[PDB]
DNA sequence: TTATCACTGGCTTCGTCCGCG
DNA sequence: CGCGGACGAAGCC
């Protein structure tokens, strides 16, 4: 079992810690994230159990580590006082205060590939093939790459990460080999993050902390593309056989 | 009757050094109690945990190890206990005995952390929205952190009630809030945290014990002290907030600024209401700068620990936290005293690794952003060239990376006669960071020698790539690209 | 069951979404910085027309009502792509003089001397829609005919309202492409991640690209999608797209009969 | 050669004053 | 005369 996800698009952000006007994204996919987005390919409202996806493992290898962006985001800001995001006490804030101004980041031009795996993954990709709701990378305005799932089923995807999956163009010096890309390991620098949740419920979503390790790991120079449009061609070539 | 004992009920996230599967909740007692079996306790708030270790240093500090060659006898105690490495649990019940009856977050008399007072007086209920943080309260604008319309809310789990509770205490809208009526005196308004907005570093070892350890600061002789939880005298609102020369009066827990009450559930599984309100009308200075934060002194010689904030990198905060020279700051004790080899643990220093909570916001009520941050290990003439180098490095790289941006900034301006800041720093500092701890650790970075005692130059050939992937497309026409260029030469060095 | 609607449609010089400066949002993609026009401010015009055109099927259709309390929907079973330009785009500065009328004895010296950025090109927008949670949530299938019907000619049709008086950006899509997928959702996006090169325009240009990875999406994954597509010229074809449609009406009309 | 270089706002609770009905 | 809406009081240099 196991299958290699990709996530990648023009922008992705994968959020945590964050519960103001302003949020900010991890540069690396978290699995709150990817379980959630499982969840919702898979109709798990809002509050059910999500124990079922307990037991995942998640190695992502960064390909292109890609440039986070603050996007600034106002919200009802130029409509009439009588048409204004409520308050909680009921009357809306005067119009000259009632723009609110979030200023959410996001993750551009990164592209990063998650190798799922774990004893059911294949029912989550059955799945992904024909979504409950649609599959989104953090924020939901931001769109899936057509190429969400690289391959539906896979014995040992890891080594396949590690081989024989295109990464976008870099500096290849002549005669070259084992250019450097960073897998990011769950067990065995690293980092600590609250992401494994512990529910969705809208009223009380809560997480618990799952240690990140920081691997700079070696792959073959031959992965790497051609500068200009061969990538695309690669993926797809590796995507039907 | 409705009681809730915080050494008994469970609340603190305990996930210990073996196994590292499914982390179990515990109470006070018991976490302290198996301190030694247990890697870490934790709280989702940072804001919650910068007071939760402060609480937890101090009570173990009272169990063991207070007033008291003081230096040296502070020292030589400390690497007994230390060396020792488990503490006797009948010292903790010891210690729990005289206060027994004290720790009832729903006491009818003396509640945890709370004034009962406030009960009678304040005619208007605050609300579970506007304890909490993150819950919209009565007029906030209800559209981030969950919809709370303040009619029907939902009541919290008591133990995210002592998180928000513990979090209010240290960091709390300096905004006016409900008002009490004390002897005929009803002013609404409510002063500030006592450390609202500043960054707490609290040291790491292995498990909670050595660490909680670790996180005693010395208490310098002085009188007695005893804490707003540990106050046998219930506060008289007006008046002077007395000083206090003991550790609990420079661990900001001798009276806190606000004053909460929690209205318990009748199983005392929720809150229902909650009254936050002043304690106190007169602001008085408490004395000596707490050992945690990283004080700072900017022009007019006010002396004021750095805020903290989202959009800095936090390792050229890590280089402060080294001395025995002065960068323009006075810097923490705690860290002065615990880490250096003058102390005395033999090796726990080595493997010793420090923890950041940072909640960044207004200086009003306003919130921005919090962030916790487990930063590695790090650690005497020998150490003092390792410290002179990291020194040297956090300078020539933030300073290089500001004259990046008053070159970018310029640069836009001069052309146009700017949205290149952003972008600049984000790339900027994103790429920095993993040059700046190939320094640290001797391994070689391209345009940087190892083991050069100079800065050797590294940070401008990243700014200068970090430049130039900015502006690329705009020196286009020959005009921008007449001053872009122009502008790009300063970053030379 | 998903509609989704892809769209390129250019837009001249213009700033219609600008950040908390003066410069239009801006997404660095493929190496190269490209404008965007967020999703949100888009969707909020759709807002504006869809329900201004249906005089609760916009809290269904849409999320939730921005000025309502939460009325445990809030989810909306549309999801909006920002917007982004095929190519890359320098953001264009654009010098501007306010002149004082009233003058004194000395010359010229205007009322307020500044600088406002603005940017051209053509955008790539995108959209989908999920029918099978519209029809379990407004219950009438023809409730449902009206709203993506309806939503559909609204998506082609409006423009975001931003510094327009100043700049007359209004516009029609030069191309549109109406899958009814039922498999998943997919955006064409990674067509351009590649930004085309310029000097001779890129309505053909990008319309031709697009179908391109039409082509071998549909080579890779051969479906049951029904599809088609509209444009303003008539000189080029677009085999992967599906059938040709004279004009955008009827082709909402063909997929959202082909919905059902 | 000379003159010119905007404002506004996205904090807290409640009370009081003022405009309206 | 009653009701509704708008602005102010700090905390802060």
């Amino acid at each position: 079992s196991g299958f290699l996800l990709r996530l990648a698009g023009p922008m992705q952000s994968w959020g945590e810690h964050s519960m103001f006007g302003e949020r900010d994204t991890l540069p690396y996919p978290s699995r709150s994230g990817l379980i959630g987005m499982f969840a919702a390919a898979q109709g798990v409202r809002r509050g059910d159990p999500l124990d079922r996806y307990k037991e995942l493992k998640f190695t992502v290898r960064v390909d292109r580590p890609g440039v986070r962006l603050v996007d600034f985001h106002t919200i009802g800001g130029g409509l009439p006082k009588e048409r204004t995001v409520p308050t909680a006490a009921g009357e809306r804030r005067d119009p000259k205060k009632a723009t609110i101004v979030t200023s959410r980041s996001y993750l551009a031009d990164a592209v990063f590939t998650v190798a799922v795996t774990g004893p059911e993954a294949d029912t989550i990709a059955d799945a992904l093939a024909a979504p409950y709701w649609q599959p989104y990378l953090g924020r939901r305005a931001f769109v899936p790459d057509p190429l969400l799932v690289l391959r539906r089923r896979v014995a040992d995807p890891v080594r396949e990460l590690v081989e024989a999956v295109p990464l976008p163009h870099r500096r290849v010096e002549e005669d070259a080999a084992t250019v450097l890309v960073d897998l990011i390991y769950e067990e065995g620098t690293l980092t600590v993050l609250n992401d494994v949740p512990l529910s969705f419920d809208s009223k009380s979503r809560r997480y618990s902390t799952r240690q990140i390790r920081v691997v700079p790991t070696e792959v073959p120079a031959t992965l790497v593309a051609g500068p200009g449009r061969d990538y695309q061609n690669k993926l797809f070539t590796y995507v039907k056989q | 009757p409705p009681s809730f004992d915080v050494t008994i009920a469970p609340w603190l996230i305990a996930r210990s050094r073996d196994v590292l599967a499914a982390p179990e909740m515990l109470g006070l007692r018991d976490v302290l109690i198996r301190s030694h079996e247990l890697s870490d306790v934790e709280i989702p708030l940072p804001p919650g945990a910068a007071v939760l270790w402060r609480i937890l240093a101090l009570i173990t500090a009272r169990i063991t190890g207070l007033d008291q060659n003081p230096k040296r006898k502070w020292q030589a105690r400390r690497s007994q206990i230390l060396s020792k490495g488990r503490l006797d649990p009948e010292a903790v019940d010891a210690y729990f005995a005289d206060y027994s009856e004290r720790f009832d977050l729903f006491h009818p008399e003396r509640p945890w952390l709370q004034d009962p007072r406030l009960r009678e007086e304040c005619p208007k209920t605050s609300g579970v929205n506007k304890l909490a943080w993150g819950r919209t309260a009565g007029e906030n604008q209800v559209w981030l952190g969950g919809h709370h319309h303040d009619l029907d809310p939902h009541p919290l789990d008591s133990a995210e009630a002592v998180w928000h509770l513990l979090a209010t205490l240290g960091y709390g809208p300096s905004g006016m809030c409900t008002a009490r009526v004390v002897r005929g005196r009803s002013e609404r308004n409510v002063t500030a945290g006592p450390l609202r907005g500043t960054v707490s570093y609290h040291p790491l070892g292995r498990t909670l014990f050595e660490s909680l350890i670790l996180n005693i600061p010395y208490p310098g002789t002085g009188a007695a002290d005893l804490a707003f939880w540990e106050q046998p005298e219930l506060n008289d609102p007006l008046g002077l907030p007395e000083e206090s020369a003991g550790l609990a009066g420079i661990l900001r827990l001798d009276h806190f600024r606000h004053a909460v009450l929690l209205h318990p559930s009748p199983d005392g599984s929720h809150v229902v209401d909650a009254w936050v309100t002043w304690a106190w009308r007169e602001r008085n200075i408490s004395p000596e700068l707490d050992p945690y934060l990283i004080y700072q002194t900017s022009k007019e010689g006010r002396v004021y620990p750095r805020p903290a904030e989202a959009e800095r990198a936090i390792w050229r905060d890590l280089d402060a936290l080294l001395h025995y020279g002065e960068d323009g700051n006075y810097r923490p004790t705690i860290l002065d005293n615990c880490t250096p080899l003058a102390q005395v643990p033999q090796e726990v220093l080595d493997s010793l690794r420090l923890r950041a909570f940072g909640f960044d916001q207004d200086g009003q009520a306003r919130d921005k952003q919090w962030f916790t941050a487990t930063t590695p290990a790090v650690l005497d003439n020998e150490n003092a060239r390792i410290v002179r180098r990291i020194t040297l490095a956090r300078k020539a790289a933030e300073a290089l990376g500001r004259r990046l941006e008053k070159a970018c900034k310029e640069a836009w301006k001069e052309s146009n006669s700017g949205p290149w800041v952003q972008h600049g720093m984000s790339r900027y500092w994103a790429k920095a960071e993993p040059v700046f701890w190939n320094i640290v650790y001797d391994r070689p970075a391209q345009g940087y020698t190892p083991g050069m005692a100079g800065p050797g130059n590294a940070f401008n050939l990243v700014a200068l790539a970090a430049y130039d992937e900015v502006t690329g497309p705009y020196c286009e026409r020959p005009r921008v690209a007449k001053v872009v260029e122009r502008h790009r030469s300063t970053l030379f060095s | 069951t998903f509609v989704d609607i892809h769209a390129i449609q250019t837009l001249p010089y213009s700033n219609i979404n600008r950040d908390d400066l003066g410069s239009p949002k801006t997404v660095v993609y493929g190496g190269k910085e490209r404008t965007r026009v967020s999703s949100q401010s888009w969707k909020r015009a759709v807002r504006h027309e869809v329900e201004a055109r249906l005089g609760n099927v916009s809290v269904n259709l849409f999320g939730r009502m921005l000025a309502e309390l939460p009325s445990t929907e809030v989810d909306g079973a549309v999801q909006f792509a920002h917007a982004f330009t095929v190519h890359g785009t320098t953001v264009e500065v654009d010098f501007f003089t306010a002149v004082d009328d009233i003058p004194k004895e000395n010359d010229h010296g205007s009322g307020h001397m500044n600088a406002g950025q603005f940017s051209a090109g053509t955008f790539y927008r995108y959209a989908n829609v999920n029918l099978d949670r519209l029809v379990e949530n407004t219950g009438d299938a023809q409730t449902a005919r009206t709203a993506v019907a309806e939503f559909l000619r609204a998506f082609l049709s409006t423009v975001p309202s931003g510094k327009q008086n100043a700049t007359a950006a209004m516009t029609l899509p030069d191309l549109v492409h109406i899958a009814v997928r039922f498999d998943r959702p997919i955006s064409f996006a990674p067509a351009f991640e590649t930004a085309l090169y310029g000097s001779d325009g890129y309505t053909l240009r990008a319309c031709q690209e697009l179908n391109n990875y039409a082509e071998r999406l549909r080579e890779v994954w051969p479906d049951d999608a029904i599809r088609g597509y509209a444009t303003v010229e008539n000189k080029t074809d677009l085999a992967a797209l599906g059938e040709r449609y004279d004009s955008y009406p009827a082709l909402i009309d063909a997929m959202v009969a082909a919905a059902f």
